[PDB]
């Protein structure tokens, strides 16, 4: 996921 | 009177956190910001953003001193991967000085890949003279702030004790093959130290309203090699180097009050932080930017009492950038009119009002620091002190 | 030898004490395998009036240490005084107790002593007299205890990726009984909140795992110097008391085996105790309310969760007849000594396992007054 | 019990 960042 | 200007670095509308979460916020409160000028590498991208968009006022700049020259800017947003920001940032700031409108610096956490970028990026955020913000928007939760007015006013007493349990990404057995390298080397600036605890430790000290004067830390990298999946969740019999560590020790005492907290933080129930007061116990909880629930306990004949405050459909991931959104237009627009206050603040601090600061975030990894220090000399460091100017 | 071993008490009061509570109705229960055959108080009618009280037909009241540890009466003393009194009163004994040819088994309750120190000169000692050696660490043998140290020692949960520990303990918090003794609120007369329910726990913690620690870090605090005094209602009686001994401590590690994260946090307050303990199978916790009452396995598009308890088990009671009952299978069926029982089944813990206990005890005041981490990995074979 | 019990030494 995009949150992973 | 009229809408904030906002440019962007990083906003991008095939991928990315800015669309998920900046742009939706800006989006909502159309009335007081909008996006005037975007930047990318490529030109190209920044052009079909604004056409998927349908940013009717917005400008593809070409180049990093076109954009930062620019006055039709008010706030510039960064939000690009970590490792870019002070090679991005540091020449931004010096070409903005071509642009007399600007009032404020917007930038993601983590601020830079080490304390020494950091506060290079202060030192010049400061010269440049415009306001700050940092993206930890775990400061604007209602979960947080609920608990910090609970705590401030007295309501589970005087704190006793904390110990917190968390969980941390794709730092455990396994990795998707998807993501990618950069994540998992270190020095990179996005790690179980510098995001999870980072954010986490964060809120910590905020709903406390204090920071802490000594502490100890274990890093490890028990896991040096990781186990590709792919995307139904198998193992794809692939292994790949991990530098970035996959479990963090954290233990220390907070300056108000002496109190002892515990931490632990795994790579793999995503997270619990146990508030334990002399009158009541107090207990946040998350799974699956949440922090999703928040639990009060108290103590011939006893009674107990459980207060648990949740908001059903809430999308923690959105709503706490939306918030930090709507806190920053509060304070340019002086919703709550208070005519005496000055135009500017260094840092937030433990002010429930304005927004964390570059202050806020050198602090921060200041403290990061410490336990990345604390790690190797294997010893107890004093850290009392760290927040002291800049 | 189908006779029982005769039983030499220092510290068994019918009136009081932990001893009656605990010792005795094992010693009660298995009158086929022991029999108590000397007591020692400082005052002989005390010793007496015990003797009495439970109808010990074969009892003798020494008046003195000195002809008490000379009685060739006896084949196991157990000491059960306070831990301020143990060096000075063991140390004499061991001496006496060379007129004794029959002496067997020596019996220390934990904590062995006050101090590292005191601790190495009665190991030193007992091993000078040659005899079989037991501490009290009774968690050693635990129904849950064993149960989980199985499952983790049969590959049951995996590999152990980390541990959490979360314990209260005694009153060490804000309130303090009325009617309670002085001296164990005064540091270094080895009773407290690191000595006493972080000893217990980190033992048992060892003994699971089969592992010591290798590194350690720890903070020991005293935020509640003035404690609250309450009746037997509950309620405060508008007087505070001083005091030294700790009111929190911190405490994080490694384990030798593996390398394993342990991260631990231990109040004085009065959910007593949770052992989380995360394997790449499965999970397992252990729970009480600081005498295990509980054990939990977790594992895995649906969860299961299993829940081990007993019913009608008194721990107090049970833990410490079980370390009577494998002292007993010991001395009847069964090298002729060992060394220390280390993460052994069978067989009970010794003055060496106590040692090796107090040594890391003191390495966590060491690590809290020098301020860093410490490697420990060698405690278990030598000196600190 | 609100007491000191035994089992606390
Ligand atoms: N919890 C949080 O607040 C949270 C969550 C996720 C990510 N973040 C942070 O937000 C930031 C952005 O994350 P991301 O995954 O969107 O990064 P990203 O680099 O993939 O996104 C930036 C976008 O800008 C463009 N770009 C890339 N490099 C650039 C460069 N050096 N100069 C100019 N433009 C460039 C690219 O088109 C890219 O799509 C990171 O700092 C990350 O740590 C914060
Ligand atoms: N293993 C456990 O979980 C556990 C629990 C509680 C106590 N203990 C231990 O058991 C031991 C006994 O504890 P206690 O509180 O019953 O001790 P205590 O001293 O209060 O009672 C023991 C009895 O021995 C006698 N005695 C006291 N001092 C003596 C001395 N100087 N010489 C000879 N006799 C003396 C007294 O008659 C007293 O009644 C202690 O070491 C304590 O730490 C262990």
């Amino acid at each position: 996921t995009t949150m992973d960042d | 009177a009229a809408p904030i200007r906002v440019g962007f670095v990083g906003l991008n509308a095939a991928k990315g956190w800015a669309i998920k979460t900046h742009y939706p916020a800006i989006l909502q409160l159309s009335s007081q910001f909008q996006i005037t000028a975007l930047y990318s590498p490529k030109i190209e991208t920044s052009i079909a953003t604004i056409q998927r968009l349908k940013l009717s006022n917005a400008t593809a700049f070409p180049t990093l001193e076109s954009f930062a020259s620019s006055s039709t800017i008010d706030m510039i947003v960064i939000a690009i991967q970590v490792a870019s920001h002070y090679e991005v940032v540091m020449p931004l700031l010096e070409f903005s000085k071509n642009n007399p409108n600007l009032k404020y610096l917007f930038v993601e956490w983590a601020l830079a890949c080490s304390l020494d970028q950091a506060e290079s990026i202060y030192k010049a955020a400061a010269e440049r003279g415009v306001q700050t913000i940092i993206s930890l928007q775990g400061r604007k939760s209602p979960y947080i702030l609920r608990a910090k007015e609970l705590i401030s006013q007295g309501y589970i007493g005087d704190i006793n004790s904390i110990e917190i349990a968390g969980n941390g990404g794709w730092y455990g057995y396994e990795r998707p093959v998807k993501s990618p390298k950069y994540i998992y080397e270190i020095g990179n600036g996005v790690d179980l130290v510098t995001t999870t605890f980072g954010h986490t430790i964060d809120i910590l000290q905020y709903m406390t309203s204090s920071y802490f004067s000594r502490i100890n830390a274990m890093v490890f990298n028990n896991i040096p090699e990781q186990e590709l999946i792919d995307e139904r969740g198998n193992r794809l019999g692939q292994r790949v180097p991990k530098t970035v560590p996959d479990h963090l020790l954290f233990q220390g005492t907070l300056l108000n009050g002496n109190v002892p907290v515990s931490c632990s933080f795994k790579g793999g129930k995503n997270l619990v932080i146990d508030i334990h007061g002399t009158k009541r116990d107090l207990k946040l909880e998350g799974d699956a930017a949440e922090i999703s629930n928040l639990v009060l306990y108290y103590s011939d004949a006893g009674k107990e009492i459980m207060e648990v405050y949740h908001l059903r459909n809430y999308n923690a991931i959105v709503g706490n950038i939306h918030r930090l959104y709507q806190s920053i237009s509060d304070f340019h627009f002086n919703t709550k009119k208070i005519p005496e206050l000055p135009s500017q603040f260094v840092m937030q601090g433990f002010d429930f009002e304005g927004f964390p600061t570059l202050m806020d975030a050198l602090i921060l990894h200041r403290l990061i620091e410490s336990v990345y220090k604390s790690n190797m000399m294997g010893s107890t460091l004093n850290v009392s002190n760290i927040s002291h100017y800049s």
